[PDB]
């Protein structure tokens, strides 16, 4: 309402209307190539900003900075895991998708293994994990921001939110979006920064943070509900551990072991086998350039703790009584949900510490987080109905109609979104992004699975393929369907889940569920006949230098050997800064 | 001290780095 705000949200859309305009002068969006894969034409840049800005929403601000405030520092573990993660795509999954030539990672499973069905299973399979896991978190996220921040109606917004996304996306392809993904990730680690330092000044530096957070705990720890009484002490106190990444293996909110190892297991999908990061390496001008690029989005990956993680905690040392309340009538008193308030943390801090110019800015961070995540979504499950589902219903298609048909999906699930708005909305507190967690861990690890075993073992073939995948969600629905049974509740108000359903944590689950699904399709693969090498040139790891004649159930990966020593070089080191950072906050 | 767990970690890392040139340069070719 101060003019200032107005001003900084005008230069915004300013940038990303012009970004986009210059983008659709320069490029080919005529083609299916160009439309829906930049041209094969991004450099380093762009695709080092795409795979930042394309995974960093709304969800990453309400969601590290709330869990920050509830539960300390370990929540970086999902933000850092990626580090190690971004390397595997960059150096052995990306090589043998430029081989195999595939515009949808479906396809590259259908050139593998080669019947109609696998291509089909996971194509339905990813648009049910984006409507879940990745539109929901946005969808919800967003609301929670603008619930708090602005107080304009969480239905409508999210409306005007889902239309201009839509025609920001549907007007370019995957080239506008990456050009304008510099633009938005220049925007998101800039007010996120500025943000960060006024958070920091009010603790008094980073001495206050970790001087201040553990005695920060809230003064209202009665209720006047009887069968609620005093809050335990172990439930209202900020957690011993909160200071340390690397927390208890049976009794850690995040356990270690299932930190590095189960988080490895699902962040290999959702790094190395899925449409969404992957297409981004699918538009690179050369292999170097790809790599380089997954060098910059590690760097980037970096910055959360700092960022989301560390405000989210100063936001509970500032505002204890408001960000860490326990009892029932005062939560549905601050923010309308009973469970607890941690969500308010990141926009707290907002409304609280940031002048009159900057407020504005953070709106644009905000809006640039969830623009970015948002349409890569729609373009990338665009990519998978049209590639994967129309060209089945209707083969001699031809590149007219499959881009009409793109353009028709994105309006499409966006109705999908809205109509999907009021169950996400049933999420209460931070019960979404642990369920996030969780579905991806229940249905990612018999995916991530099969595309390792479909890389790196040439002997799986497609029934062991198949029958592992389809195994594998047997397994997966088997916890996550008896639980969603129980419901969630708080640490004030526990579920009535049985311990043999819910002791084991998911990211524990997701380690198990990968080993036998690993062993399932390894067992029906060895049982059944194989696949010779005439079938496989090109579209496995050994074979991604070949030169020979594929026979089908710029494909000329090589590099300037200098500036490959290059991108060697960095991800050592960017690994080093890794691996001393874990160190450091273990 | 946080600093000598950094530096312990990048000591282990620089380990499984140099064992991974010396297995695949010796049972690879
Ligand atoms: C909202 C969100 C959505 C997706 C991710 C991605 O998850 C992938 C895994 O499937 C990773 O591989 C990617 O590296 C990561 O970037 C991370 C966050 C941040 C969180 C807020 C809060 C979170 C949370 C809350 C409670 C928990 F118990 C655990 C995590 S997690
Ligand atoms: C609900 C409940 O247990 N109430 C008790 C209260 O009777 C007692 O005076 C107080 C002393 O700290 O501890 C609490
Ligand atoms: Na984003």
């Amino acid at each position: 309402d101060n003019p200032a705000d107005i001003l900084v949200i005008a230069a915004y859309f300013l940038l990303v209307i012009g970004v986009g305009l210059w983008s659709m002068c320069r490029t080919n969006r005529g083609t299916v190539g160009g439309y829906f894969l930049a041209g094969r034409s991004m450099v380093w840049w762009p695709v080092g900003a795409s795979l930042f800005a394309s995974n960093i929403g709304s969800g990453h601000f309400v969601g590290l900075a709330g869990t920050g405030a509830a539960s300390g520092l370990a929540v970086a573990g999902f933000e850092w895991n990626a580090l190690f993660v971004v390397l595997l795509l960059g150096w052995l999954f990306a090589p043998v998708y430029l081989t195999a030539g595939v515009i949808t990672m479906p396809q590259y499973l259908r050139k593998r293994f080669g019947g109609r069905r696998i291509r089909l299973y996971l194509s339905v399979l990813s648009l049910f994990l984006y409507i879940f896991t990745k539109i929901s978190v946005d969808m919800f996220s967003g609301a929670v921001f603008i619930q708090q921040a602005l107080g304009w109606n969480i239905y409508a917004s999210v409306i005007a939110l889902l239309g201009i996304t839509m025609i920001y996306t549907v007007t370019g392809g995957l080239a506008a979006l990456m050009y304008t993904d510099t633009v938005q990730t220049f925007v998101i680690l800039g007010g996120a920064c500025i943000l960060m330092g006024y958070a920091f000044h009010e603790v008094g530096g980073y001495s206050g943070l970790f001087d201040k957070y553990l005695g920060a705990a809230t003064s209202l720890t009665v209720s006047e509900d009887p069968a609620v009484g005093n809050i335990s002490s172990f439930c209202y106190r900020p957690r011993p551990d909160s200071y340390h990444l690397l927390r208890h293996p049976v009794t850690g909110d995040l356990p270690w072991p299932a930190l590095l190892l189960g988080l490895t297991i699902v962040s290999g999908w959702y790094w190395c086998s899925d449409q969404v990061i992957v297409q981004r390496c699918l538009a690179g001008k050369s292999l170097t350039h790809i790599k380089a690029g997954c060098i910059l989005c590690g760097y980037l990956k970096l910055t959360p703790m700092f960022l989301m993680v560390m405000p989210g905690m100063i936001s509970r040392i500032l505002y204890p009584d408001e960000v860490a309340c326990v009892v029932p009538e005062v939560c549905r008193r601050v923010c309308g949900t009973e469970v607890g308030c941690s969500n308010i943390a990141y926009p707290r801090l907002v409304v609280k510490l940031m002048p009159n110019g900057l407020r504005g800015l953070m709106l644009a961070v905000m809006l640039a987080a969830l623009m970015s995540s948002l349409a890569s979504i729609f373009n990338s499950s665009s990519t998978l109905f049209t590639m994967d589902i129309y060209t089945r219903l209707r083969p001699r298609a031809g590149d007219r109609e499959l881009l009409l048909v793109g353009r028709l999906w994105v309006v499409f699930i966006v109705v999908v979104s809205v109509a999907w708005l009021p169950v996400v909305q049933a999420a209460q507190g931070g019960q979404l992004f642990d369920y996030i967690q969780a579905v991806s861990s229940y249905l990612a690890p018999p995916v991530s699975a099969v595309f390792v075993l479909a890389l790196f073992v040439p002997r799986v073939n497609e029934q062991g393929a198949f029958w592992g995948l389809i195994g594998g969600l047997l397994m997966g629905l088997a916890r996550l369907i008896p639980e969603f049974s129980f419901g969630s509740g708080s640490c004030v108000q526990p579920s009535a889940c049985p311990a043999f359903l819910c002791g084991v944590h998911y990211l524990y689950f997701a380690i198990v569920l990968f080993f036998c699904s690993g062993l399932l399709t390894l067992t029906v693969s060895l049982c059944t006949a194989p696949i010779p090498r005439k079938h496989l040139h090109r579209l496995v790891f050994s074979l991604r230098h070949s030169k020979e004649e594929r026979e089908d159930l710029l494909e000329d990966i090589s590099e300037d050997p200098s500036w490959a020593r290059v991108v060697n070089l960095n991800a050592l080191l960017m690994m080093a800064v890794a691996v001393f950072l874990w160190g450091f906050y273990a | 001290q946080p600093w000598m767990q950094g530096l312990i970690a990048v000591a282990v890392f620089l380990v499984l780095v140099a064992i991974a040139f010396a297995v695949n340069h010796f049972w690879c070719q």
